[PDB]
């Protein structure tokens, strides 16, 4: 098994 | 078990998800998430916070002190698989961030924070974040944010990136096409596998389905969930009624019992792409996603930022990289028929990855 995953929270300004 | 916030958290986005996307194949690491939501916690005040924290069941305040240790853990060297969990802040270099936020997010999160330029190069920041994951995931995740996803408002991308390739303690033989059942009008050919091993098999009877553990070499193994239903995928039941008390019982005590099983299942390939912000306000989390209403005046002072999306892209390959018995009078775990299936790190109790196979 090769598995793998990335996560990217975008903070933006207002 | 030091994961079980985690955990819970694992079980209640899988459902939420289940929601949004009922019976396709669905991969995801709630790992990854969980220490993503972690970096962007500490940053939240008020009642973004609040909602943060129940949601992310921290409920159920030495929060980022087991956030590192659980990492140091899932990173420690070993021989028997490559396995690496890193975190990344990219920030907007005209910007100024709280200096206890970047020093305690390195200090718990490794985070290696570093500044980039949203504000007239968007675009180009997109590229080199998408290419950072990519090389922490050795080429397999090579465009987590999609085009659009970062501009000239964006402040910071906080960055996970997971990383797993292990072995079969014992490899299966590729059977040199047997029929998957996907729903009740449909059947499609799979290549299987097959092993005869002494392995852990269970059956969950709140539940109605078999659980099977595949070890890889190391303290890494894949439990499998198959149930024994419905007109569709004939997980209803199981993906509606699974909780942690349910499942920790058989994964992590000693309801399972060694025997000798006749195990196929099928060679799977998963890639898949989610945009989580619809789950998670679902889930109770509003505040972090209301550009009017979020407090994240722990990353800034100036408490003017609030959190656009969280992007999450996850594949797994599965494959049989690792005489004279006859007889078939003992337990088979035929998995030709959707089934549920994660990865767990057994030393932390932490679930790696998750997914539902139903559709080859």
């Amino acid at each position: 098994t090769e598995a793998a995953a990335g996560d990217g929270g975008v903070m933006t300004g207002r | 078990d030091l994961c079980v916030a985690n955990t819970l958290f694992a079980l209640n986005l899988f459902k939420h998800l289940a929601k949004a996307s009922p019976t396709q194949n669905l991969f995801l690491s709630p790992w990854s998430i969980s220490s993503t939501m972690a970096m962007v916690y500490m940053g939240s005040r008020g009642s973004t916070e609040d909602q943060m924290a129940s949601v992310l069941q921290f409920n159920e305040d030495k929060i980022h002190s087991s956030f590192r240790s659980l990492s140091s853990a899932i990173n420690a060297s070993t021989g028997n698989y490559l396995l690496e969990s890193v975190n990344k802040l990219f920030g907007e270099k005209s910007a100024s961030f709280r200096e206890e936020y970047i020093r305690l997010c390195q200090k718990y999160y490794s985070s290696e924070p570093q500044a980039v330029d949203f504000l007239e190069c968007a675009e180009e920041a997109r590229k080199k974040i998408n290419s950072w994951v990519k090389t922490q995931t050795k080429g397999k995740i090579p465009n987590l944010l999609p085009e659009g996803s970062v501009d000239g408002d964006t402040r910071m991308v906080l960055v996970n990136a997971v990383y797993f390739k292990g072995k079969w303690k014992t490899p299966f033989e590729k059977k040199l096409l047997f029929p998957f059942r996907v729903n009740s009008a449909q059947r499609t050919p799979v290549q299987m596998m097959y092993l005869r091993e002494k392995l852990n098999i269970g059956y969950i009877e709140d539940l109605k389905a078999q659980i099977l553990e595949l070890p890889y070499a190391g303290d890494v193994s894949m439990f499998l969930l198959l149930p024994d239903a419905d007109v569709s995928t004939g997980l209803e039941l199981l993906e509606s009624e699974i909780t942690y008390d349910k499942l920790n019982k058989w994964t992590s005590k000693d309801k399972m019992a060694e025997d000798e099983v006749e195990v196929y299942i099928p060679q799977f390939k998963l890639e898949e792409h989610y945009e989580l912000r619809s789950i998670l306000r679902s889930m109770g989390m509003e505040d972090a996603f209301n550009k009017g209403r979020a407090n994240f005046s722990g990353m800034s002072e100036r408490n003017d930022l609030f959190l656009s999306e969280v992007f999450h892209q996850a594949m797994v390959d599965v494959n049989e990289e690792g005489t004279g018995r006859t007889g078939h009078g003992g337990p088979q775990f035929v998995a030709d028929h959707p089934f549920l299936f994660l990865i767990m790190h057994k030393i932390t109790n932490c679930i790696l990855f998750f997914g539902r196979f139903s559709s080859p």
